């Protein structure tokens, strides 16, 4: 719903995963030229990993299951683990180095 | 910006024309920790008496300096200007540091 | 915009009225690769001392230049201003090119 409508409307192919809120679903429906009511009515109830490929790169709009990547190759941001860091026992600090 | 030089032409800091008292000592030499400013002789270099010229180096920031002095004498800004241990002496040395 | 010409009327670069030391060398000549600015003698054309007049060629862009100087020393802009193999030296020579 934040992407510009004109830019989105010119995208060749859409990969609509599970969508929760209604505004985004309405925008996606308004930014597609091949609408099947049965397929587009299933958006808020898609499993984790399913997709609905719509556009000129496929013969028909179709509900697929994207093949999982090989084990050990999974995207992951190495953000700090709050629970693990906070569960550790506290140690005496030294803020002269920080200063 | 307010004190007057004892010699015209040049405004050297060693030629400060402070109004001296009857006994000889200056009436108000001024203080640094105290926000009291020193008293200076009037600016009049006419004939008959000694020629005293006003400061020739001051800028046009008398009003902001007066405002800063008023803030300095305000007991509501102690947390900035008169911190407990992080007070700055005249030579720039504090009891503690930011650590 | 800061360094003052030794003689009024003309703003030649060779007449830079810098602040010299007791030995004769200037207090701060200034560096180019480093961002230290040169030191200059105070602007004063009164009697007793030489006539020092500031340069009249300076524009009104002191603040943007100060901002750029602050940015140049910021270690967060290394990718922009201090590229490893694309660092431009004084005479405009690069170790490598965009290819």
């Amino acid at each position: 719903s934040e992407i510009d409508s004109t830019i989105l409307s010119q995208c060749g192919t859409l990969f609509a995963l599970r969508m929760n809120n209604s505004s985004d679903r309405n925008h996606v429906l308004g930014a597609v030229s091949d609408s099947f009511e049965g397929l587009m009515g299933m958006l808020p109830t898609l499993r984790t990993g399913e997709a609905i490929i719509i556009g000129e790169s496929v013969r028909l709009p179709m509900r697929t299951i994207i093949s999982p990547p090989p084990f050990g190759r999974r995207p992951d941001s190495l953000d700090p683990d709050v629970t693990a860091k906070w569960s550790n026992n506290r140690v005496q600090g030294d803020y002269k180095e920080v200063l | 910006e307010i004190s007057t030089h004892y010699v015209q032409g040049s405004h050297s800091e060693e030629n400060e024309a402070l109004l001296l008292g009857e006994d000889g000592n200056p009436v108000q030499k001024g203080d640094s920790l105290k926000v009291v400013p020193p008293i200076y002789m009037p600016h009049t270099q006419a004939q008959g008496a000694t020629k005293i010229y006003l400061s020739n180096r001051g800028k046009n920031i008398r009003k902001p300096l007066e405002g800063l002095a008023s803030l300095l004498k305000d007991p509501r800004y102690e947390f900035l200007f008169n911190a407990d241990d992080w007070s700055v002496n005249l030579d720039g040395k504090t009891n503690k540091d930011l650590d």
